[PDB]
RNA sequence: CUGGAAGGUUAAGAGGAGCCGAAUUGAAGCCCCAGUAA
RNA sequence: UGAUAUUGAAUGUUGGUACAGCUUGUACAGGAUAGGUAGGAGCCUUGGAAACCGGAGCGCCAGCUUCGGUGGAGGCAUCGGUGGGAUACUACCCUGGCUGUAUUGACCUUCUAACCCGCCGCCCUUAUCGGGCGGGGAGACAGUGUCAGGUGGGCAGUU
RNA sequence: GGCACAAGGGAGCUUGACUGCGAGACCUACAAGUCGAGCAGGGACGAAAGUCGGGCUUAGUGAUCCGGUGGUUCCGCAUGGA
């Protein structure tokens, strides 16, 4: 399908008019630093017409340009925005030599007008000599309609995220996935800013990963806001029901990233990264496999699986993994064979003044759930309830999912 | 090595030639929103000024000393031919539509724009008087005397430092090349 | 778990010709070496 | 757990600044195939100005920039427009370097004076405190005052 | 709860399916909350007067403290601007 690019300089508009075109991911602030670092992807809908869309940038500043120049070729058309207040800049014919040499269609647009009085002042933005301008503004849906159809003139399954704490190799981890340079890579943290999506197929099954940028300290969060980045990393969790945790190889906030995933009744993985860089020997393996285990405990059907990004070792093994996850998290039970069981468990704990057992049921298959149907609501005892919880997930699988229990009364 | 003064300059700019005196002035992008850019009459001082005059002031641009005013639109004429001569002003009414036609005035450097007091509502007022961050400036001639380009150059850096650009910290001086 | 690269595979693909797929590149994992049994 | 003042002296290793001087931008033209500001008010001259042959940088690997003695008062011709240009610049400037100029910054050795001694002698003095002179050892770190990553179970607030 | 005079069909384009604006029902605790009188501006096959819609109430969670972006003949702490 046909895929459009934005290009230009810090505070444009551009970030801004790609969420106005559809969805609101991409981050918005008021400042010349804070810009979209990478390449994001999307669907648009303009008549029969349906192209994409793709977001470019303006410390590390080679990066992230040469990233739009990957953008630059791969594209269809061009879409070269531009300030309309101040008029011409120098920043503006320095890109404009770049788009010279750049055979490709060029589309140009002003933004900053969101009068009609200011509708003028674009005689003097003749200079590239392109084509017709078009203004559009940001703040209201103005000018749009000549700009879209510039564009349309010459135009002709599963998602898992994952998540940690910046300064980890989450960005590292991805690219090398794809084994393709798709997101930058420092040795700084937080690097990234906002979540990237990328889809791609595996063994004929299709895959759509997530990067999240990494998340500081709760009350270490002081920025212009940059907790509006922090919560599309929020977003992005209910977007995708698989989690992959990513350690490097444990801290209390580990164990609290956890934590919203867990309650979100999503499946989770515990991954670990640069192995590398310890020592690397016989039974080592133990000392962290039982840490981990007895730290984290409020979960344990997360398996754990061990990579190394630098050396890209047992990368391949992650895959899969994932796949195992998503039946266990979407699956019911033959309501028979649940009720069978629920009785062997308390003829062997005979101890529940006493709590009554007659029916359970599954109910949500979305994420393993059922019901209980007891004498008194009040009675039970949370060790009882856990107590009832293992035994389930020990009859059947259901293993690197999550369980949600409800006890309604006898009504 | 030696930097001259403004009374000596003049009288030597005679001997650096009948040649065009002209003054080069390095500004002090990241002050584009303060920057130094224009126009004013000048003191001790052949053009052909053509005009877009609509509607009653083509009446009083007829009058003033303009060579050739037009039919309301002759744009048409412009395209496929079109020595231009010398200045294009116009007025805000027809500026829109003349400008809705192409860069047949961007790269050739006499688009109208209203940020230059070049395009207004006074065309007998505006025909009378135009007869990387730097200005070029003509000031004046070789054959001129020596007491006229100290006031032309006097006028020019007034209406520079006039204009003290916002953000005017930090140095506004770089360098004078006469 | 440990090296030393050899034996090929390169793996979904990245790519695609004819007609869904040519050639051509393509990490790991398989000791393909044993020591190791935790 | 990193910065900054105590905190001083010389070696080389380098840097960063600025200041000069020299050189750099080959492009779809124009004797080839070069960045933002004037169509001249030619040069005779000179590793060739026709051909003519070194040198890099190189190369856009094309074919140029000048240091430039044969032919040489011959030569291209300021001069025009297969790219938006087009000369003699008033020439300013950036870019990328080189050269040196100076002003600092940092690492390597580091020496001693700093700052230290739950080291040994003498004196105050009858004194396992303290203090002053000596030696000795470590020596510019340590420790010491103010800014940033864990971490308190120590202290609260809380429905 | 309709009997076609409210389920056919040239044009009349066409969500006035709008901008101004208002007497009663409610619940009558009120706030709130809802549903339907009455009128200038052309804005219609329109010519005699018919127009604030998909002919039972059934929605875009609460439309809000939701403003941080924008037109200002409003103020601006001694007078200009900010
Ligand atoms: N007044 C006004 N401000 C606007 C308009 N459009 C955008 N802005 C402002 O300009 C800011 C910069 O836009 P933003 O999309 O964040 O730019 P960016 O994310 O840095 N990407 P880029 O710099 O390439 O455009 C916005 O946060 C917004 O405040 C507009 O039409 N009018
Ligand atoms: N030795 C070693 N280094 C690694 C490994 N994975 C990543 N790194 C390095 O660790 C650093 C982390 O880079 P990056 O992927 O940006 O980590 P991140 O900051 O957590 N991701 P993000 O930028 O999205 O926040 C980089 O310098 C990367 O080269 C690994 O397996 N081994």
């Amino acid at each position: 399908k046909p895929v459009v690019a934005i290009v230009g300089r810090p505070n444009v508009g551009k970030s801004t008019i790609f969420n106005r075109i559809a969805g609101e991911r991409i981050s918005i602030v008021e400042d010349t630093p804070g810009v979209t670092r990478d390449r994001i992807y999307s669907s648009a809908e303009w008549l029969n017409y349906d192209f994409n869309l793709i977001d470019t940038g303006g410390p590390f500043l080679t990066q992230i340009r040469q990233q739009a120049e990957i953008a630059m070729d791969e594209a269809d058309v061009i879409i070269f925005m531009v300030n309309g207040r101040e008029g011409v800049t120098s920043a503006d014919e320095e890109v404009a030599k770049i788009l010279y040499r750049t055979k490709k269609p060029v589309v140009l647009a002003v933004n900053k007008l969101d009068n009609t009085e200011m509708r003028a002042n674009i005689y003097d933005f003749y200079s590239l000599g392109f084509g017709e301008p078009y203004p559009i503004s940001g703040t209201h849906g103005l000018g749009l309609g000549d700009l879209l159809d510039a564009c349309a003139e010459h135009f002709k399954v599963i998602q898992f995220c994952l998540i940690g704490r910046p300064n980890v190799g989450k960005s590292s981890l991805v690219n090398a996935m794809l084994g393709e340079e798709r997101v930058i890579v420092s040795n700084v943290a937080g690097t990234t800013r906002d979540a990237v999506d990328t889809a791609f197929t595996y063994n004929q099954q299709e895959f759509v990963i997530v990067d999240t940028a990494g998340m500081r300290k709760k009350g270490k969060v002081y920025e212009t806001t940059e907790k509006y980045s922090v919560l599309r990393a929020l977003k992005a969790i209910d977007r995708s029901e698989v989690v992959g945790v990513v350690l490097d190889g444990i801290i209390e906030q580990d164990k609290r990233i956890a934590g919203y995933a867990h309650e979100a009744g999503k499946a989770v993985v515990i991954i670990v990264n640069k192995w590398d860089a310890v020592d690397k020997d016989e039974s080592t393996m133990k000392e962290f496999e039982q840490n981990i285990r007895e730290h984290f405990q409020f979960l344990d059907y997360a398996p754990v699986l061990f990579m190394s990004a630098l050396t890209k070792k047992r990368i391949h093994t992650l895959m899969p993994a994932i796949i195992k996850a998503s039946e266990n998290h979407s699956l019911r039970v033959q309501t028979n064979v649940l009720n069978d069981v629920i009785m062997d468990a308390v003829a062997m704990n005979p101890t529940p003044s006493r709590l009554k057992i007659y029916y359970a049921t599954q109910v949500s298959v979305k994420p393993p759930s059922f019901v209980v149907f007891v004498n008194d609501p009040e009675l039970m005892h949370f060790s009882y309830e856990r107590f009832l919880e293992n035994r389930i997930r020990d009859a059947f699988g259901f293993e690197g999912t999550p369980i949600k229990i409800f006890a309604r009364a006898r009504k | 090595s030696k930097a001259y003064d403004v009374s000596e300059a003049v009288a030597l700019v005679k001997k650096t030639n009948d040649a065009t005196v002209e003054v080069a002035f390095r500004l002090g992008p990241r002050k584009n929103d303060q920057q130094i850019r224009g126009a004013v009459v000048l003191p001790n001082g052949t053009q052909r000024v053509l005009v877009f005059a609509k509607g009653e002031k083509a009446k009083e641009a007829e009058a003033a000393g303009a060579d050739f005013v037009g039919d309301t639109d002759y744009i048409n004429k412009i395209q496929q031919g079109w020595f231009d001569f010398d200045v294009i002003v116009a007025t805000p009414d027809m500026m829109g539509e003349v400008g809705k036609i192409g860069r047949v005035l961007g790269p050739k450097g006499l688009m109208p724009n209203p940020k230059t007091g070049t395009v207004t509502f006074e065309v007998e007022k505006a025909i009378g008087e135009i007869k990387a961050g730097n200005i070029h400036v003509p000031i004046g001639k070789v054959s001129f005397e020596d007491e006229k380009l100290v006031e032309n150059f006097t006028t020019m850096y007034d209406t520079i430092l006039k204009a003290k650009p916002a953000a005017a910290k930090g140095v506004y001086v770089k360098n004078v090349a006469v």
